[PDB]
């Protein structure tokens, strides 16, 4: 189906001495393969999937080379910031930003990205058309001044249109064995009795890869939102994710329910009843 | 990989 | 500013079974800023041995991580994921519960 590529950086000043702690990760859809942390020993950008390892030496210069860049940026950022919005020098605070692409089943470009928070609120963000600006308030106004007359837009919408897919798209053919394939939701139900008239039914997903899914009850053959809990899909850990969803119901009626699942993985969606 | 061009200071 | 309250869950990455070498996680999300102390815990003392991913954060700017130690259930043993962060006067303490 479709993919993307995204790079989230995040920094946060430290006030009293030295510069910003600041993170930076490159995402291939679910999958993160690259990182630089301002605080590890290596200072450079890191490999974080096997399939990247591939890249060589003139690769990782050029990256590290270029998450530095972003990281000074960032620091003079902060600093600009504070004076915007006539913050001290005491305060901690961060900025946010998220580039990247995305790509149809057949590769092409569908979408680009280039947002940027200050405290965790929108700032500035590039319009889908990449020819144009959102300005959050009168500070961000400034910004965007300044991005237009130094045609920010321009740049980006190259980036974005042209090399980002093309890296994306050379990361898919090198990562395939993984990034090309689908992990389908190993599904099943659990039941518990709260009470002598009340059960708890729970159905599980697992395992699965991408993490997009949709799990919803039924009752009768019809949709079940109420007494209903979902848990916010989550990352087990090995590249993989799970997610459950959950219905109360009265004591002895546990077969009016039933339970359905939708992933990219499976050919049609699944069923789930308790035995 | 990184965007070369366009990461401005705001 | 805004200052966003942390979700926790806590749980194991394979289906708990008393003597197999699995995984403890606790993830925390929908969080701001950044700053957060997360311990995982065995029998109410802080385990040693505990990594973290990389920092990241969602569409709403808010930040996730997950951490995690390589860990093996019992009836007795109980474990539970401990968070403080600015949003929170009294760390929350989320017990574990291999049903959920």
């Amino acid at each position: 189906g479709s993919h993307s590529m995204r790079y989230f950086f995040t920094s946060v000043s430290r006030p009293g001495r030295g510069e910003p702690r600041f993170i930076a990760v490159g995402y291939v859809d679910d999958t993160q393969f690259v990182r630089f942390d301002s605080d590890a020993a290596s200072q450079r950008m890191e490999p974080r999937a096997p399939w990247i390892e591939q890249e060589g030496p003139e690769y990782w210069d050029g990256e590290t080379r270029k998450v530095k860049a972003h990281s000074q940026t960032h620091r003079v950022d902060l600093g600009t910031l504070r004076g915007y919005y006539n913050q001290s020098e005491a305060g901690s605070h961060t900025v946010q930003r998220m580039y990247g692409c995305d790509v149809g089943s057949d590769w092409r470009f569908l979408r680009g990205y280039h947002q940027y928070a200050y405290d965790g609120k929108d700032y500035i963000a590039l319009k889908e058309d990449l020819r144009s600006w959102t300005a959050a308030d009168m500070a961000a106004q400034t910004t965007k001044h300044k991005w237009e007359a130094a045609h920010v837009a321009e740049q980006l919408r190259a980036y974005l249109e042209g090399t980002c897919v093309e890296w994306l798209r050379r990361y898919l053919e090198n990562g395939k064995e993984t990034l090309q394939r689908t992990d389908a939701p190993k599904t099943h139900m659990t039941h518990h009795a709260v009470s002598d008239h009340e059960a708890t039914l729970r159905c599980w997903a697992l395992s699965f890869y991408p993490a997009e899914i949709t799990l919803t009850w039924q009752r009768d053959g019809e949709d079940q939102t109420q007494d209903t809990e979902l848990v916010e899909t989550r990352p087990a850990g090995d590249g993989t994710f799970q997610k459950w969803v959950a219905v109360v119901v009265p004591s002895g009626q546990e077969q009016r329910y039933t339970c359905h699942v939708q992933h990219e993985g499976l050919p049609k969606p699944l069923t789930l009843r308790w035995e | 990989e990184l965007a070369g061009w366009g990461i401005l200071t705001v | 500013m805004i200052q966003r309250t942390p979700k926790i869950q806590v749980y194991s990455r394979h289906p708990a079974e008393n003597g197999k070498s699995n995984f403890l996680n606790c993830y925390v999300s929908g969080f701001h800023p950044s700053d957060i102390e997360v311990d995982l815990l065995k029998n109410g003392e802080r385990i040693e041995k505990v990594e973290h991913s990389d920092l990241s954060f969602s569409k709403d700017w808010s930040f996730y991580l997950l951490y995690y130690t390589e860990f093996t259930p019992t009836e007795k043993d109980e474990y539970a994921c401990r968070v403080n962060h600015v949003t929170l006067s009294q760390p929350k303490i989320v017990k574990w519960d291999r049903d959920m």
